[PDB]
RNA sequence: GAGCUAGCCCUGGCCAGGGUGAAGCUGGGGUGAGACCCAGUGGAGGCCCGAACCGGUGGGGGAUGCAAACCCCUCGGAUGA
RNA sequence: GAAUGCCGGCAUGAGUAACGAUAAAGAGGGUGAGAAUCCCUCUCGCCGUAAGCCCAAGGGUUCCUACGCAAUGGUCGUCAGCGUAGGGUUAGGCGGGACCUAAGGUGAAGCCGAAAGGCGUAGCCGAAGGGCAGCCGGUUAAUAUUCCGGCCCUUCCCGCAGGUGCGAUGGGGGGACGCUCUAGGCUAGGGGGACCGGAGCCAUGGACGAGCCCGGCCAGAAGCGCAGGGUGGGAGGUAGGCAAAUCCGCCUCCCAACAAGCUCUGCGUGGUGGGGAAGCCCGGGUGACAACCCCCCGAAGCCAGGGAGCCAAGAAAAGCCUCUAAGCACAACCUGCGGGAACCCGUACCGCAAACCGACACAGGUGGGCGGGUGCAAGAGCACUCAGGCGCGCGGGAGAACCCUCGCCAAGGAACUCUGCAAGUUGGCCCCGUAACUUCGGGAGAAGGGGUGCUCCCUGGGGUGAUGAGCCCCGGGGAGCCGCAGUGAACAGGCUCUGGCGACUGUUUACCAAAAACACAGCUCUCUGCGAACUCGUAAGAGGAGGUAUAGGGAGCGACGCUUGCCCGGUGCCGGAAGGUCAAGGGGAGGGGUGCAAGCCCCGAACCGAAGCCCCGGUGAACGGCGGCCGUAACUAUAACGGUCCUAAGGUAGCGAAAUUCCUUGUCGGGUAAGUUCCGACCUGCACGAAAAGCGUAACGACCGGAGCGCUGUCUCGGCGAGGGACCCGGUGAAAUUGAACUGGCCGUGAAGAUGCGGCCUACCCGUGGCAGGACGAAAAGACCCCGUGGAGCUUUACUGCAGCC
RNA sequence: CGAUGUCGGCUCGUCGCAUCCUGGGGCUGAAGAAGGUCCCAAGGGUUGGGCUGUUCGCCCAUUAAAGCGGCACGCGAGCUG
RNA sequence: UGGGAGAGGGUGGUGGAAUUCCCGGAGUAGCGGUGAAAUGCGCAGAUACCGGGAGGAACGCCGAUGGCGAAGGCAGCCACCUGGUCCACCCGUGACGCUGAGGCGCGAAAGCGUGGGGAGCAAACCGGAUUAGAUACCCGGGUAGUCCACGCCCUAAACG
RNA sequence: CCGAGGGUAGGGCCCGUGACUGGGGCGAAGUCGUAACAAGGUAGCUGUACCGGAAGGUGCGGCUGGAU
């Protein structure tokens, strides 16, 4: 439910906010965050390798749950639903009977106090985690495994889903977020629901320093540098691209696939993604 | 206004100092080249 | 060679005083319930005025300089990219 | 003898410019060979959110004392940050180390690379972050939280006593965290006192006074008081915290809950130890048995890890507490007390500057803390002043031009000029009042006006205290007084109308451009299924991301509103298991060399045989492109209409002489006395046009146009005045430049612009202050331009390679 | 080309005369007044604004008149930009 | 009080028929389309046929000259929430009524905003044909939209 | 003190006029097509939307004021 403001300045006449209104807890369990390295987009040779990054506000990781058959048929209670600066969706804070207590991604729907459970024989309920083989076909799932035993790969952003399709053999055959029909064996672990938080994506910045609170650092059109720095440089006065449509490095970027051709997972890709 | 020199005693030390010559084969060639040539001082001064 | 300068990372520090008065909240009115309106409270903001601080708009001076970029007057920002 | 040659020396310019902030000097007395310049005293001026004081860096003896003045000091010098010599820096508690971790660095394991080397978990290193025990005063020429004095404290070792399952690098807790706003109680600091202590003072008309002037504290262990922080207790179950665990986590039960108890800080008090002024007298003495009290103001500091709200969601590790493991329970740990033990390095001085960075004793640059009082609404603003610190290391005269900085100006008032450039005007606070338009916030300090001092009287509410007094804070009404003038000095918007561009706050060519450029939220296309794409790397390995399509990369466009048309023939990209071409390789018809032969050796057709290209499609917010001629209406004109040629398709809406219009000052209208600019129109748009977006748009702008009001030395048109220079005298004393010079005008001549040649003319010798016409004056081996089979950056369907990709 | 700064303006002049005005003339299709045209004459004089960077030009209000040229399209070691 | 009929409204489920696209099989020279054609599609294997799958939208027969609602309008089936309405009985209140300027709510389609969705259809647009032309009628393509949610718009031959 | 009015500044209503521009009315015999009236030769009309020299066309829903 996005949060407006009046027009008292020139940027909050556009700003939106989150609403938070799931938030339940505001302060982040101790014995599970750890500090995030910030990079600011430099590799481990000091070099910039991904442009534009650094500078925003400081955060903890905190570590997250994406195996969940670490504790099959062990019920947890859903303590509570916070917040989590290290990606879109929000999290939920699970107290398992064990004692043991673990952040997993809060699915839409997830009510505090509630209960859920792993395994491949957990009820079909929001919130439990079971082999991609024991859920019905039709079922909305996500922080799905892409390979059995690897961890939770795909849908794990807020307002995400995969839906099963149909089965062949030792597979399953999901919809994942992009439209892309793909087989996942089915000993893959998936969580029924979909990722909260599906209002994330109307969120309207609003102002350039909010980029900069997000580590964004502002982009540089190549049509604004010189021909040392990009194809689309140079030029008196503005230019037209004059060439294709190209990267700092000269690749083309309108069009131009670049999913490697001999990949082995194509045997597993039924349908590229569309639209 | 603010010139390009701006001394600090631990910079100078840590990076022509002594042990950051010997540590790097370009290094060890200052060295080697200030010893051949008689230097008096084979490294900058600084009182640490 | 990044003790100048450019970006980033870690850890600290700094921003006189005044102004405007968002949301919410409380109460009142309103209605079938409402939206909503009014008053009080509240204290938001790449909000306003202005020092420190960061700048360098216009003019004058300087031009074997006080200075290999300075001086005076004026001017921009000043809770934030 | 020349190379703008090289090295050195010495000239010229010249007794010339200058002597480094316009905060400022005068005199007396010392000293000395010598004194504007050193010392002392009195007077004067300057800083005082500093130009004062304390830290950090950096510097490295510059510190203190004696002797000294060749050089250094922009003059002088008896002086000095200078020369010589002697002295000077004292810590268990301050800072760093024998503690912790941050980025990063390094790196047993391990990974990679021709070599050199590159990575890399743990671990180690790494601080201005965490943690950790000292406060006040006195003393030296010079050190002091260091020596001394008083009162406190820490750890280690050993012993005594008491208590306990003791025990760790392992488990757990805690350490441990943002931004804005903020409560209560205090402390720092400050103001006042008709109270307390004090040397003294009465002047020049008055005052012996509730007069003047000075001072009225600081540190303190236990205990106590006030204000705060931290924290539920018990029991049972237990499968989680990579062994164990009574700890922690989870479930349940009882009890406690805005408390209380326990615990820990801050502040107050507190045995006690210190300090203690003006003035007077030679740093000292005295004052002095100094007094040391009350009221008010009051932090951004303290209690603190306090409270609230918010989104962008805010280090680690050790110390410390708890748990148990081997072990050990004659040990060990905990508590209390006692004795002993307690190392290394820094400490001088400068520190917004003459000691640091700028070649200089350089108007520049340099991080943190304190930074008093009064008045001005507030404040770190502004004026003046305290403490403290200075007058800026050349002076003395003179009172020209001219320059700089400054003040004033009759009448006019932008007539100045590219331009109101510059300078006026306006200027704080309180009150009244305030337009188009708008995205309803705004535009707005719109505009525009009124008030502003002092005196007496009446009165409202708040803080402290007690409910009162006193002090303090915000006012209200009535009557008066003075001046030209009451934000009386200083600090402090000129306003409006209307266009272009860009939505906006921001960013930029350090040092000639701050903008319309860049960025920006936002829109769209496109790539990417995760060992993602992409980027850096030979690689390993990184970033992307401990992210996962509501995500990540690339590209264009650029808030928002209304929109974004037609062309896929060419280029690009996407799709197309056919067909064409197609390299190595396969295949081996059929030839050849050689040998007596077996053979050995070579060439070799069809045919099979990828990607790429050809070919068939698609695709525009992919690269891009969006016509010509001729005719036609019952006045003329112009063509809704028609004909024809070409195209891949012939520019739609909107806009248009435009930041685009050549002809051009197009034409008409507006504004003006007059308008190549401006604004509104028209449309034959040389050469607009729809995300290199099209047309608009409230708000915003040190952007760029046009106009008006206000006001002015911009101007008609100049005048006067001030100070710093210029000028003169004493001191010190440069520079570029320079073939040599005994260096005039005209008209000619000359390589075509002559002091230097010819003819004439003019002219006694040498300076000083001034002006710039000439010496084709100086400076810089022209940047333009060309030339060189010179160089470099950049581009591409130039050539040829290489990475990378297929 | 081992540098001769280049438009316009401002300031400061100075010269030529093919004379804009003022003075002296002849001819006139010169009644007068006022013109036309030519000759002599360089002593002095030759305005203020609007537009534009402009020179120039047009325009406004005047004037006896609102002259044309040279001086490195005079003049940047004189200024502007 | 006891009953009744009904596509009245809202929410959520879910059922088969058909179209399209995809996959597999089988099969060959055309299919489609019209007034006739052409564009288009098809030997790169279409049409026609069988099996599987995916997805959206509309609910055949019943069905009516029917029913319901104030109107706009409402049609598979099921559950739940909910309105209006009629009949019986003659039990209760005791004129508590009618209409209604303003106000408030509802209001087909198309359209607008923000998400989603997209099978069929189809403004715009392209192509074929017709014609003197043909910015049409007919044919082949085809984007908004048509569908869902929330918020707007408030019109009509909103007519009996 | 109040006060006719005068002055400064800013608003509100109305009237007149304006380069150019919008459509409207009218006008004996202009140019283009033929949308409507018959099934008007595609039934008409309709609200809305998009497009087109022009009437108009087409989409969606609605009406009969439609024919056979
Ligand atoms: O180059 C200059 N001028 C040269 C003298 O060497 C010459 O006088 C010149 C001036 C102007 C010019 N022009 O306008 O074309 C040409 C040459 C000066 Cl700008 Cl330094
Ligand atoms: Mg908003
Ligand atoms: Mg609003
Ligand atoms: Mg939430
Ligand atoms: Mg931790
Ligand atoms: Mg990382
Ligand atoms: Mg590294
Ligand atoms: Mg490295
Ligand atoms: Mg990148
Ligand atoms: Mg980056
Ligand atoms: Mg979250
Ligand atoms: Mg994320
Ligand atoms: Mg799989
Ligand atoms: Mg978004
Ligand atoms: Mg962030
Ligand atoms: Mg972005
Ligand atoms: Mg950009
Ligand atoms: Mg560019
Ligand atoms: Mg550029
Ligand atoms: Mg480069
Ligand atoms: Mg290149
Ligand atoms: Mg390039
Ligand atoms: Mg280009
Ligand atoms: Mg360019
Ligand atoms: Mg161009
Ligand atoms: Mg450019
Ligand atoms: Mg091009
Ligand atoms: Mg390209
Ligand atoms: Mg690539
Ligand atoms: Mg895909
Ligand atoms: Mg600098
Ligand atoms: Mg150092
Ligand atoms: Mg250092
Ligand atoms: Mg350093
Ligand atoms: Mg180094
Ligand atoms: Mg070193
Ligand atoms: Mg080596
Ligand atoms: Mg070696
Ligand atoms: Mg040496
Ligand atoms: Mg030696
Ligand atoms: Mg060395
Ligand atoms: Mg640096
Ligand atoms: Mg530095
Ligand atoms: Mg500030
Ligand atoms: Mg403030
Ligand atoms: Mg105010
Ligand atoms: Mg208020
Ligand atoms: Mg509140
Ligand atoms: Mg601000
Ligand atoms: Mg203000
Ligand atoms: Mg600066
Ligand atoms: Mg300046
Ligand atoms: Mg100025
Ligand atoms: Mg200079
Ligand atoms: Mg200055
Ligand atoms: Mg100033
Ligand atoms: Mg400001
Ligand atoms: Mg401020
Ligand atoms: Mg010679
Ligand atoms: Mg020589
Ligand atoms: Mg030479
Ligand atoms: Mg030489
Ligand atoms: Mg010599
Ligand atoms: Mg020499
Ligand atoms: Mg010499
Ligand atoms: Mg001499
Ligand atoms: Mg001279
Ligand atoms: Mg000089
Ligand atoms: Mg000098
Ligand atoms: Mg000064
Ligand atoms: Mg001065
Ligand atoms: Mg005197
Ligand atoms: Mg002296
Ligand atoms: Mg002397
Ligand atoms: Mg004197
Ligand atoms: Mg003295
Ligand atoms: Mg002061
Ligand atoms: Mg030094
Ligand atoms: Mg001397
Ligand atoms: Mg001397
Ligand atoms: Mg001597
Ligand atoms: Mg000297
Ligand atoms: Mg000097
Ligand atoms: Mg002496
Ligand atoms: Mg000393
Ligand atoms: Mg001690
Ligand atoms: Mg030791
Ligand atoms: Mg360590
Ligand atoms: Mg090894
Ligand atoms: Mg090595
Ligand atoms: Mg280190
Ligand atoms: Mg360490
Ligand atoms: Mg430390
Ligand atoms: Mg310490
Ligand atoms: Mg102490
Ligand atoms: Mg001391
Ligand atoms: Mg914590
Ligand atoms: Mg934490
Ligand atoms: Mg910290
Ligand atoms: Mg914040
Ligand atoms: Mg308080
Ligand atoms: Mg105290
Ligand atoms: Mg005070
Ligand atoms: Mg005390
Ligand atoms: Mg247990
Ligand atoms: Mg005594
Ligand atoms: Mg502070
Ligand atoms: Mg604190
Ligand atoms: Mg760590
Ligand atoms: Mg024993
Ligand atoms: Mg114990
Ligand atoms: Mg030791
Ligand atoms: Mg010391
Ligand atoms: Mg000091
Ligand atoms: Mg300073
Ligand atoms: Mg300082
Ligand atoms: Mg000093
Ligand atoms: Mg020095
Ligand atoms: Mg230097
Ligand atoms: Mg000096
Ligand atoms: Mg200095
Ligand atoms: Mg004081
Ligand atoms: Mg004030
Ligand atoms: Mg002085
Ligand atoms: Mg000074
Ligand atoms: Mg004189
Ligand atoms: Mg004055
Ligand atoms: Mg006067
Ligand atoms: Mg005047
Ligand atoms: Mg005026
Ligand atoms: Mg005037
Ligand atoms: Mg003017
Ligand atoms: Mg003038
Ligand atoms: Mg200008
Ligand atoms: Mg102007
Ligand atoms: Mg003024
Ligand atoms: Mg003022
Ligand atoms: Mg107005
Ligand atoms: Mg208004
Ligand atoms: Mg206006
Ligand atoms: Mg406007
Ligand atoms: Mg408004
Ligand atoms: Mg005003
Ligand atoms: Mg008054
Ligand atoms: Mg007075
Ligand atoms: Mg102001
Ligand atoms: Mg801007
Ligand atoms: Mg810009
Ligand atoms: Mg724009
Ligand atoms: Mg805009
Ligand atoms: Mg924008
Ligand atoms: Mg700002
Ligand atoms: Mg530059
Ligand atoms: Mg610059
Ligand atoms: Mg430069
Ligand atoms: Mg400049
Ligand atoms: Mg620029
Ligand atoms: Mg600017
Ligand atoms: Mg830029
Ligand atoms: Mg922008
Ligand atoms: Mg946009
Ligand atoms: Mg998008
Ligand atoms: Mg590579
Ligand atoms: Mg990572
Ligand atoms: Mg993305
Ligand atoms: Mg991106
Ligand atoms: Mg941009
Ligand atoms: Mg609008
Ligand atoms: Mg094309
Ligand atoms: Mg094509
Ligand atoms: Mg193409
Ligand atoms: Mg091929
Ligand atoms: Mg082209
Ligand atoms: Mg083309
Ligand atoms: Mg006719
Ligand atoms: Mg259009
Ligand atoms: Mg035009
Ligand atoms: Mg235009
Ligand atoms: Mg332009
Ligand atoms: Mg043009
Ligand atoms: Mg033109
Ligand atoms: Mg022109
Ligand atoms: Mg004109
Ligand atoms: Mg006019
Ligand atoms: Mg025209
Ligand atoms: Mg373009
Ligand atoms: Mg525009
Ligand atoms: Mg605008
Ligand atoms: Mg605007
Ligand atoms: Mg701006
Ligand atoms: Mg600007
Ligand atoms: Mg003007
Ligand atoms: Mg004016
Ligand atoms: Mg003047
Ligand atoms: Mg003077
Ligand atoms: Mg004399
Ligand atoms: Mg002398
Ligand atoms: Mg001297
Ligand atoms: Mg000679
Ligand atoms: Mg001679
Ligand atoms: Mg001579
Ligand atoms: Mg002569
Ligand atoms: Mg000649
Ligand atoms: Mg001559
Ligand atoms: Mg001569
Ligand atoms: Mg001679
Ligand atoms: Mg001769
Ligand atoms: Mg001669
Ligand atoms: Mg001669
Ligand atoms: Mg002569
Ligand atoms: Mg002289
Ligand atoms: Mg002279
Ligand atoms: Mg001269
Ligand atoms: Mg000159
Ligand atoms: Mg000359
Ligand atoms: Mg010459
Ligand atoms: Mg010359
Ligand atoms: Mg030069
Ligand atoms: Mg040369
Ligand atoms: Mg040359
Ligand atoms: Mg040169
Ligand atoms: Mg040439
Ligand atoms: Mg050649
Ligand atoms: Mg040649
Ligand atoms: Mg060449
Ligand atoms: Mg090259
Ligand atoms: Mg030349
Ligand atoms: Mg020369
Ligand atoms: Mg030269
Ligand atoms: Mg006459
Ligand atoms: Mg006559
Ligand atoms: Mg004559
Ligand atoms: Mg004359
Ligand atoms: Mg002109
Ligand atoms: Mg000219
Ligand atoms: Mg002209
Ligand atoms: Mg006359
Ligand atoms: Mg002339
Ligand atoms: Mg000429
Ligand atoms: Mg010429
Ligand atoms: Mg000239
Ligand atoms: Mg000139
Ligand atoms: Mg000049
Ligand atoms: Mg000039
Ligand atoms: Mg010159
Ligand atoms: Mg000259
Ligand atoms: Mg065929
Ligand atoms: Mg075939
Ligand atoms: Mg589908
Ligand atoms: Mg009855
Ligand atoms: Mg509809
Ligand atoms: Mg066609
Ligand atoms: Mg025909
Ligand atoms: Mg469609
Ligand atoms: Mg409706
Ligand atoms: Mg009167
Ligand atoms: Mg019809
Ligand atoms: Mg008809
Ligand atoms: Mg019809
Ligand atoms: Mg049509």
């Amino acid at each position: 439910a996005v949060k407006k403001f009046k027009p008292y300045t020139p940027s909050r006449r556009f700003m939106t906010v989150a609403d938070f209104s799931e938030i339940t807890k505001t302060e982040p369990e101790k014995s599970l965050v750890k500090p995030l390295k910030k990079t600011g987009g430099r590799n481990n040779q000091g070099r910039i390798t991904v442009r534009f990054r650094g500078g925003g506000h400081k955060r903890l990781y905190r570590i997250i749950d994406f195996k969940r058959w670490d504790k099959v048929g062990i019920p947890a209670k859903v303590a509570a639903i916070e917040y989590d600066p290290n990606r879109s969706a929000r999290i939920a804070l699970l107290h398992y009977v064990d004692g043991e207590k673990r952040y997993i991604i809060a699915p839409d729907g997830l009510q505090v106090g509630q209960q859920v459970v792993a395994g491949p024989d957990a009820p079909i309920q929001v919130g439990n985690a079971l082999p991609l083989r024991f859920i019905p076909v039709g079922t909305v799932v996500h922080a799905v495994e892409l390979e059995p035993k690897k961890g939770a790969k795909l849908a794990r952003a807020a307002g995400t889903s995969a839906q099963i399709q149909g089965r062949e053999g030792d597979y399953v055959i999901l919809r994942l977020p992009s439209g892309e029909l793909r087989k996942v064996h089915g000993e893959c672990y998936a969580t029924v629901g979909a990722v909260g938080n599906a209002d994330h994506k109307n969120i309207v910045l609003g102002k350039a320093g909010r980029s900069r609170w997000l580590g964004r650092r502002p982009h540089v059109r190549g049509a604004a540098m010189n021909p040392v720095d990009h194809p689309h440089g140079g030029g008196e006065g503005r230019a037209p691209r004059g060439r294709p449509p190209a990267s700092p490095w000269g690749w083309q970027t309108k069009g131009l696939k670049t999913r490697k051709r001999r990949k082995p997972s194509s045997r597993f890709i039924i349908a590229r993604r569309k639209k | 206004m603010k010139r390009t020199w701006q001394p600090n005693r631990r910079k100078r030390a840590k990076t022509h100092g002594f042990r950051a010559r010997m540590r790097t084969p370009g290094g060890r060639k200052v060295l080697k080249r200030r010893r051949q040539k008689g230097r008096w001082r084979l490294t900058p001064a600084v009182r640490k």
